[PDB]
């Protein structure tokens, strides 16, 4: 099992999620 | 003599890095500006033809984002397939293509250097630059059509010799890529041909700004994938060797690439989410297809991470993180693309924010956007180009890279990468503070005081990248392709992906379906409006 | 060894591609949601409306800034904004809080941003088109209008003002 690659895409998912939920939040704040 | 493809490929590299150096000169000045610091008096003394921040900004975007990128794309995505097939490009065409590039470059550079075309690298009407900018640029971009022919020639010739063989990987990348690029290029060719040229020559009095934007962004997105995919080609088929491993899947690579042929072009409205006159349902559609085109990169992240891991476990690294340290951090050809790959995580991330229809209204035309795209083109693509210098320059010139030259190369890569990270923070942050892009803000210093903190980031990035650049000039002036093996384990997918004409058709139909209805309505209701010169 | 790793890497890549795809879909579902709320007002109407940038300062709704604010409903106002080099009329725009404000913004020269700071108003202004957007201001005070689309040497100093009354 490729634990290392899985880590990478883990960091990715989280980065994506923070970014996206982050800005969804700002959107409703400004709306 | 036996590879005069090297001589041409080389000419392409050198001119683009030429363009990069000249372009980037304006970078640290624009970073200090986004750190609330006006150093332009200093610039206007060293380069006294520079008349504005906005003229410098044109130079910067045009030379760095169009000229370097494309020339690099032509260097890599002609030469690599040729070496994979061990065959010779049409050297009559390959030199024609370079000259159109050089001659076109000179021809638009003149107005640029003369404050006659200080529009940005987007040249949105009614902003009206010199005819020679639009002519010059026209010829430059069409130089890639010739290149498209070269590689489809190569491919067909090979398929003649080898029917019942599937296309080889690198070349299969190159073909789907140049096919995608032709499709994608039409919007802008259309824009120049129906609109910009007639307009700047004086034939017509107006252009319709909405229709020019629309035809523009038809091209204006896939162009970034046309920047990205040379770096991808190397990251896929060379990098895994540079790290001490292999490509974990050949079809996985083809699949990513095929998805890019299908999805790079029918998405442009995500540049037009704030445009009037485009229909929101059509904006949602493009949003959907843009979330789709982020898939080949989600895919890429995995295939490539897996390949690096495989390398670092071959090289004796154990752990969750052992494999990372076990990699060749002494090889700038490994380091540079891996670093770009890192900064692409947040770059991709922000990219996915920009593509959501209503989320764009948070960030559109703020400093957020440039933050996003320096991560993508200014780092991941550029660092991939920079570090390739260390295997590619030997292979083309026969000249060796010394230890000292290798070390200087590592430093630059790292400085440039870190600079980019830091600026990226400063810029995303300022954008969230509603600081706008394309703005000479140091000149209104009391305007964005809530942005002091991310402004420090921007200054730091400014000098970090200045030093990075200074070193890179000093180093560049001082100076078998390592294709990776694929790993052992579908012929059904691989065969279907090779029905390339078929896939080309689908890509063409999708554009028709995504842009057609809206351009028909646009062409039935044109409102050309007079040009302006406000610089 | 290798035939085991190519198998495992691929078996796990498949899960990742499933997952990422679902996240993407959730995003799509979430974007859909915003489309159904009032916050979706800031999306420009899909709608072509041409005007002559040469006459817009000389005849029509844009030609008397001081009457550009017009009650069009019991709780709706339309505001005719001109975005030009380098600035906005009227200055300021005065609207009542809690009233729905239909902004009808055009330019007489080049393309301009209309990014109302502290809000989700952020629209391009194309000469010869009217951009249409909706917002209901929810707190009273001064909001600043920024131009975020390069429009010449005055770009960096082109701002405007909306005053929301209680
Ligand atoms: C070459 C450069 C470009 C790339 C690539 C790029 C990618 C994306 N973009 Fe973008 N962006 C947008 C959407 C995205 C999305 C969905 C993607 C996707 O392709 C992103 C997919 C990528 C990912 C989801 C991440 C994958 C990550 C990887 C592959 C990391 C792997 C890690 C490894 C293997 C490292 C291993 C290392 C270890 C050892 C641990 C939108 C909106 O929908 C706008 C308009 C915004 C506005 O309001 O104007 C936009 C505007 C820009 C601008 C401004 C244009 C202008 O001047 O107006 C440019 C220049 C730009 C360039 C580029 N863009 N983009
Ligand atoms: C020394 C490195 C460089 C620095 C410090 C740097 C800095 C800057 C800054 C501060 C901006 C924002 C200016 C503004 O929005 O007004 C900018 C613009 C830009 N950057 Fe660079 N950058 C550099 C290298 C690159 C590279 C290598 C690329 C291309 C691969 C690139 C592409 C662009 C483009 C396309 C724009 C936007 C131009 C426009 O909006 O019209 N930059 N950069
Ligand atoms: C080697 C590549 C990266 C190099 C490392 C980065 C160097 C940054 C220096 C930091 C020391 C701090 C010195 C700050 C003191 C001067 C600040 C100053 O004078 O402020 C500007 C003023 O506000 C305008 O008028
Ligand atoms: C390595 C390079 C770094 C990459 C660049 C990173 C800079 C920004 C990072 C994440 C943005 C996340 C979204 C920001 C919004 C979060 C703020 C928040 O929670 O705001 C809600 C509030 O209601 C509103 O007023
Ligand atoms: C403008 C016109 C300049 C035309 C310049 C074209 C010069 C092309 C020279 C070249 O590369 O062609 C090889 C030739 O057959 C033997 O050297
Ligand atoms: C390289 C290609 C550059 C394009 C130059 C010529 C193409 C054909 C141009 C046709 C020009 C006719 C203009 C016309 O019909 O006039 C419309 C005007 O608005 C009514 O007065
Ligand atoms: C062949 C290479 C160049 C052709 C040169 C063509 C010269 C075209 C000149 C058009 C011109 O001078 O008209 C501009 C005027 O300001 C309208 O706004
Ligand atoms: C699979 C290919 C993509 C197909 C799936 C795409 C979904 C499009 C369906 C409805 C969009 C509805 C958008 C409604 C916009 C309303 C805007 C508004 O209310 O502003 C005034
Ligand atoms: C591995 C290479 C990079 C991969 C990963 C890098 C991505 C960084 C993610 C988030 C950074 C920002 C942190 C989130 C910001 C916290 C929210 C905040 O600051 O609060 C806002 C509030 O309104 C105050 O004004
Ligand atoms: C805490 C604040 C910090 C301020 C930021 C200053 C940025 C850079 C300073 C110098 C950094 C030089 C990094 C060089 C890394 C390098 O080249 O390491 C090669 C290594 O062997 C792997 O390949
Ligand atoms: C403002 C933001 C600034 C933050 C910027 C930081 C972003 C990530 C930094 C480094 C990533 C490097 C990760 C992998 C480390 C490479 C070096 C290594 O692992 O060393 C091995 C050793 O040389 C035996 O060969
Ligand atoms: C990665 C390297 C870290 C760089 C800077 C750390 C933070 C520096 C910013 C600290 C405050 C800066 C500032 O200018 O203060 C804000 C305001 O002026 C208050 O009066
Ligand atoms: C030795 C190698 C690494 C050293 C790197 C230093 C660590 C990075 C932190 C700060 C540097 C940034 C200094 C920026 C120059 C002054 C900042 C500035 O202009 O501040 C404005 C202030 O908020 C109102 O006047
Ligand atoms: C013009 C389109 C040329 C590219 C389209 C390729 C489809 C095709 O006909 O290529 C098969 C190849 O010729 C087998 O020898
Ligand atoms: C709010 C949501 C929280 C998100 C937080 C991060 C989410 C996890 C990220 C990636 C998982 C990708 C891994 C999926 C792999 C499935 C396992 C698999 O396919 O296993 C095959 C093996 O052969 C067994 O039989
Ligand atoms: C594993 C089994 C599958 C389960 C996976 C389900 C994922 C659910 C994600 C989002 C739900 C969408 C809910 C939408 C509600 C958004 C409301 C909001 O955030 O906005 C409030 C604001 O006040 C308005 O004006
Ligand atoms: C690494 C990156 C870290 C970056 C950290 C992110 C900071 C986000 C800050 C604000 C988000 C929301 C901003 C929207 C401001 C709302 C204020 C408002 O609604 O009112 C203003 C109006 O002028 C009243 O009169
Ligand atoms: Cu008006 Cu920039
Ligand atoms: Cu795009």
């Amino acid at each position: 099992k490729p634990k290392g690659a899985l880590a990478v895409i883990l960091v990715l998912t989280l980065t994506i999620l923070v970014f996206w939920l982050g800005v969804y939040a700002v959107f409703f704040a400004r709306g | 003599e036996a590879y005069p493809e090297k001589k041409a490929t080389l000419y392409f590299l050198v001119l683009g890095f030429l363009a990069l150096i000249v372009g980037s000169l304006f970078g640290p000045f624009q970073a200090l500006n986004y750190g609330n610091v006006d150093a332009y008096p200093l610039l206007k003394r060293l380069l006294p033809f520079v008349q504005s921040y906005y003229q410098g900004l044109t130079l910067h975007g045009v030379l760095n984002a169009i000229v370097f990128t494309q020339l690099f794309a032509q260097a890599i995505m002609v030469y690599l397939p040729a070496r994979e097939l061990n065959m010779r490009p049409n050297m009559g065409l390959m030199w024609l293509s370079w000259w159109m590039a050089f001659i076109g470059l000179v021809v638009f550079a003149l107005p640029l250097l003369a404050n006659e075309a200080t529009v940005l690298y987007t040249f949105y009407p009614p902003l009206k630059g010199h005819w020679a900018f639009y002519l010059g640029a026209s010829v430059f971009v069409l130089s890639t059509w010739v290149s498209i022919y070269i590689v489809l020639d190569l491919w067909r010739r090979w398929k003649a010799a080898n029917p019942g063989k599937v296309t080889p990987l690198v070349t299969y990348m190159a073909v789907v890529f140049w096919l995608m690029w032709f499709l994608a290029s039409l919007g802008l060719v259309l824009e120049f041909v129906l609109f910009l040229l007639p307009w700047s020559f004086g034939l017509v009095e107006g252009v319709d700004p909405l229709v020019a934007r629309t035809l523009f962004w038809w091209t204006g997105h896939p162009i970034v994938y046309f920047w990205l995919l040379p770096a991808y080609a190397i990251i896929y088929t060379i990098l895994p060797k540079q790290a001490g491993g292999k490509l974990v899947s050949d079809p996985m690579a083809r699949l990513a690439f095929l998805l890019f042929l299908l999805l790079s072009t029918p998405v442009g409205f995500h540049h037009q989410f704030a445009d009037p006159g485009i229909d929101p349902t059509w904006k949602m559609i493009h949003s959907v297809l843009t979330l789709f085109v982020a898939v080949p990169s989600l895919m890429t992240a995995f295939t490539v991470a897996a390949s690096l891991e495989f390398a670092g476990r071959l090289r004796g690294g154990r752990g969750l993180f052992g494999w990372i340290r076990a990699l060749p951090w002494d090889n700038p050809a490994f380091v540079a693309p891996v670093l770009g790959l890192l900064g692409f995580i947040p770059g991709g991330a922000g990219g996915i924010v920009n593509a959501s229809f209503t989320l764009d209204y948070v960030v559109h035309n703020t400093a957020w956007v440039p933050g996003h795209f320096h991560l993508q083109v200014a780092s991941l693509v550029t660092l991939t180009a920079m570090g390739s210098l260390y295997w590619l320059l030997p292979n083309l010139t026969g000249k060796p890279i010394s230890d000292a030259q290798r070390r200087l190369g590592l430093a630059v890569v790292w400085l440039w990468f870190l600079g980019m990270m830091i600026m990226a923070v400063g810029l995303h942050w300022a954008g969230l503070l509603n600081v706008p892009r394309r703005a000479y803000i140091a000149q209104v210093p009391d305007a964005y005081p809530h942005a002091a903190v991310p402004m420090v980031f921007n200054v730091l990035a400014g000098i970090v990248l200045l030093v990075a650049l200074l070193l890179f000039i000093y180093g560049l002036f001082s100076v078998p392709l390592p294709f990776a093996e694929v790993i052992s384990g579908d012929r059904r997918l691989v065969l279907a992906m090779d029905r390339i004409g078929f896939w080309f058709a689908v890509a063409a139909i999708l554009v028709v379906l995504a842009y057609g209805p809206t351009l028909v309505q646009l062409f039935g209701h044109l409102n050309p409006v007079p040009g302006w010169r406000l610089w | 060894d290798e035939h085991k790793a190519h198998k495992a890497i691929l078996a796990y890549e498949k899960g990742w591609l499933a997952f990422s795809l679902a996240m993407l879909f959730v995003f799509i579902a979430l974007i859909a949601y915003t489309l159904a709320t009032h916050t979706a007002g800031v999306i420009p109407a899909g709608k072509l409306e041409r005007v002559d940038p040469t006459t817009v300062r000389q005849e029509g709704p844009w030609a008397d800034p001081a009457q550009a604010v017009v009650q069009t409903g019991p709780n709706q106002y339309t505001v005719y904004v001109l975005a030009f080099a380098f600035g906005y009329q009227p200055n300021p725009i005065e609207v009542p809080q809690g009233a729905e404000i239909v902004f009808k913004i055009t330019s007489p020269d080049v393309i301009h941003g209309f990014h109302v700071e502290g809000t989700n108003i952020n629209v391009e202004v194309l000469p010869g088109e009217v951009s249409t957007v909706r917002y209901t201001f929810k707190r009273p005070g001064e909001y600043r209008i920024i131009c975020n689309q390069y429009c010449g040497l005055g770009h960096q100093n082109m701002f405007g003002t909306i005053v929301v009354k209680e």
